[PDB]
This record gives structure tokens, sequence and C-alpha cells, in this order.
């Protein structure tokens, strides 16, 4: 059982167990669910409070990348956060370099490449995060997430973390056809509030971003009276 | 080398009018007449600059790159006097290496009711003041404007239009590389507004300027 220290390193079975590890710190952290609609795209997360002291905007865990893009860190947030200074290189290159906003699934690709990266060498260590990817460029609403073995997938709707099992049972319910970005700020947010434990965690607070026609196509945190 | 001519700029009672010409020359060509020469730099600030114009729209684009990123990564909006700043360190570092930026900026705004203008040439001096220009509006619009602003308690909107436009005949009739097409932007109430081209009334018809007179040879 030495074939499990550092991830540079198959194990017997082709299995790569640094890997493994690193998606368990994600399955245990907190839960985000997000949806992919006709005019947009929203995300929402669950911050698990440390203190009833927290300035609000403490630990949040989606950031903007790009006018039109953001992401959403599920997992250790510093770790998540070294991925969005790359987002943001990778979005201001594509504006520096090829004169466009970068496209969702670009976006999504360079991301993945850059999380894969981290799980071929023996001097680092996999990332402890996925990343929600949600776009809404040229390329229409997008929603992808990124994991630590830097698998990349696009999505109608999502859920990670504890919550994960039953919210995705919940998110197989709606109709993704049909439904708006303002009827998903209220279904996403009935989701977190049902898979919340309240034995193990007591204090917490709902994060919602967005990035709509409403909006004007602008990643952005959703106006603070509409939960 | 594509390069603009006269910027000029007076501050008012409540804001400040920065105004240009619509011209890129080429030597003594004029090969572009509809090229909108002023540029937006954040939510407060709008710059100009006489030279050339490749200097100017690498520079532009890399300072509003610093603007618009900072404000979307949680740093706030960067203010006249910031943009100001990063410019003329950005001018400095350039001409210390030997690859100046071949431009003179007029820079204007307004943020916290407070209108800015300053100035930046090629080796980085800057300076504010009441009435900045660059280009031929140095020599020909500042005693201009320098006599307006002579007034005590200063000038209203109008009267800051007024004399704006007999600046712009003046740099028409005697500045070589000019057309009669000229853009205004006003900063005041902590926002800038480019207004669409328009063109100042000229005289020609004096009886000194008749083939008579100025004929050589009677």
């Amino acid at each position: 059982t030495e074939h499990d220290q550092s991830t540079d390193i198959f194990s017997a079975d082709g299995r790569v167990f640094q890997v493994e590890y690193a998606c368990k710190a994600v399955d245990n952290g907190s839960t985000a669910v997000a949806a992919c609609c006709t005019d947009g795209v929203v995300v929402a997360v669950e911050k698990i409070l440390t203190s009833r002291m927290l300035e609000e905007g403490s630990n949040d865990r989606i950031h903007a990348v790009d006018r039109q893009a953001g992401v959403c860190i599920c997992g250790m947030l510093p770790d998540g956060r070294a991925v969005v200074s790359r987002a943001r290189a990778e979005a201001e290159n594509s504006r520096d370099v090829f004169a466009t906003p970068i496209p969702g699934s670009v976006l999504a690709s360079r991301i993945g490449e850059f999380m894969h990266v981290y799980t071929t060498h023996y001097a680092y260590r996999p990332f402890g995060c996925s990343v929600i990817i949600a776009s809404y460029a040229d390329d229409g609403p997008q929603l992808f997430v990124s994991d630590p073995s830097g698998t990349v997938a696009g999505y109608y709707g999502i859920a990670l973390g504890k919550g994960k099992t039953v919210a995705k049972t919940e998110l197989e319910k709606l109709n993704f056809k049909s439904i708006t970005c303002d009827e998903a700020v209220v279904k996403l947010t009935k989701i977190l509030h049902d898979v919340h434990d309240k034995s193990k965690d007591k204090l917490y607070e709902l994060e919602v971003a967005w990035v709509c026609n409403k909006s004007n196509c602008v990643f952005q945190h959703v106006p603070n009276d509409m939960i | 080398m594509a390069s603009g001519g006269s910027v000029i700029g007076v501050k008012y009672n409540g804001g400040v009018l920065l105004a240009c010409d619509t011209l890129l020359s080429y030597g003594s060509l004029a090969k572009w007449p509809n090229i909108p020469r002023m540029k937006l730099v954040g939510a407060y600030t709008v710059m100009c600059a006489t030279g050339d114009y490749a200097d100017f729209q690498e520079m532009t684009t890399m300072i509003e790159n610093h603007v618009n990123r900072q404000q979307m990564y949680g740093g706030g909006a960067l203010t006249p006097n910031e943009v100001f700043c990063y410019l003329q360190r950005h001018v400095y570092h350039k001409r210390s290496q030997f690859e100046p930026c071949l431009c003179r900026f007029v820079v204007a705004g307004c943020h916290g009711g407070e209108p800015f203008l300053g100035g930046v040439d090629d080796v980085g001096t800057r300076w504010t003041d009441d009435c900045v220009a660059a280009g031929y509006g140095a020599y020909v619009a500042l005693p201009l404007l320098r006599q307006a602003l002579e007034k005590p308690g200063g000038l209203t909107r109008e009267e800051a239009i007024r004399v704006i436009k007999d600046c712009l005949r003046v740099l028409f009739y005697r500045e070589c590389r000019a057309i009669n097409k000229f853009q205004i932007a006003d900063a005041t109430s902590d926002m800038v507004s480019i207004g669409e081209p328009f063109e100042v009334e000229t005289n020609w018809e004096y009886d000194g300027f008749c083939f008579e007179k100025t004929a050589i040879i009677r």
C-alpha cells in the first residue's frame, strides 16, 4: 500500500488514488446546485458559517471570471481560489490576444487542462475542489463542472457536495426547456433549504448568482431581496 | 503612422469639457476624417491624445483593462486621479527604456462633483490645471481659454462652450492637418458623455481677402 502517496503513480488496477482522495474532500464539503435555463444560468451554494461574527460576504464561493462568466468553488476554498485566478488569466488572454469574450466551452476546457496537470507530477497534489462554470458568451448559456481529475462535462442541471444525492433527485423534477432564471432562483433555493442538515451545521447562509438576459449578460450575485 | 492633431480641454463650474477633431493623418495626407479619438476609461474618466495613434491605442487598451479588471475582481472603480497617476507611470517607464509612447495625453473626468483635467507628455511630464491642450492647441487655444478664465468666479457651461468653439475655429483656420469636424465630451455629475460631431462657422469673405488686393502684381 505504498501506491497511494504520490499522484505520479498508477495502482495495479489502473486507478490514481491521490485523485480519488481529493475527490473525497469535495464530497464532504458544502452542497451547491446549478441550472442552465432558457435565458441564462443560475448557481446557488450553501455557505456553512464557522462563527456568528463573520461579516457578510466572507468566504464567498462564487467569483466572477469575466464580464460574462463566473465560477462556484465546491470543496476546499483556497484551492478553488487558485483555479479562479487561472480562469481570469484565460478570460483576459482571450480578450487580449483574440479580441473575443472567451466561449464557455473553451474556458471550461482550459480549467480542466489546468486541474489535470496537478494530477501528473510527483511534486504537486491534485486540487481539492470542483469548479462549476457558468457562462453566457456568444455560444449561449452554458454550465460546466471541472473536477480534481480534470474531467469536464456540460450539464443542464447539477449538484455537488454532501447533499448531492437528494438535490439530484429534486433537480430531476424540473423542466429544462421552459424554466427561466427567475423561477430557478426560487426552486434551487428551496432545494438547498431541504437538503440542509440541522443537527450538524447550525449556521449557514445561501449565496446565489446568475448570468441572464435580465442582467444584460453580466455575471453577478443576485440582489439580496429575492430569496 | 496615423497621427491625431490638437486636443483641448477646459474646466467650468460643475464639470469639464474635452474637445477634438475626428481626423487621423499620415504626414500631410488627411486619411481618415471619421475617427472618434476620445476614449471612455471607467466610470468617470475620458482620455485623448495628440501624436501616434497606434501608441494611444496600446496605452488606452492597457489602461482600460486594468480599470475594468480591478472593478470586476472586487477592487472598486478607479477615479480620474488614479487613472492619471497610472498613465504617467507607464509613460515614464517607457521613456526610461527608450521606447517612448510618442503621444501627449489629456485626461478629464468628474468624481465627487470635483472635475479633473491634466496632461502628460511623452517623457512623463504631468500637470493639472483649469485648461490643458495638446498639439497646436497648446499654442493656439490656451491663450484664449486662459484669457476666458481670468473672469472671477469661473465659467458657466455655456461660456465654456462658446470659448471652446472659438478655439476650434482658429485651429481649423491655422492648423494645416485638421478638419472642420469636432466632438466634445463633457464630464459632469460623476459621468462622461460624448456628443455627436459638429462643425463651427468660419469666415472667408473679408474685402482684404479679395483677388485684386492679394494680387502680387498689378
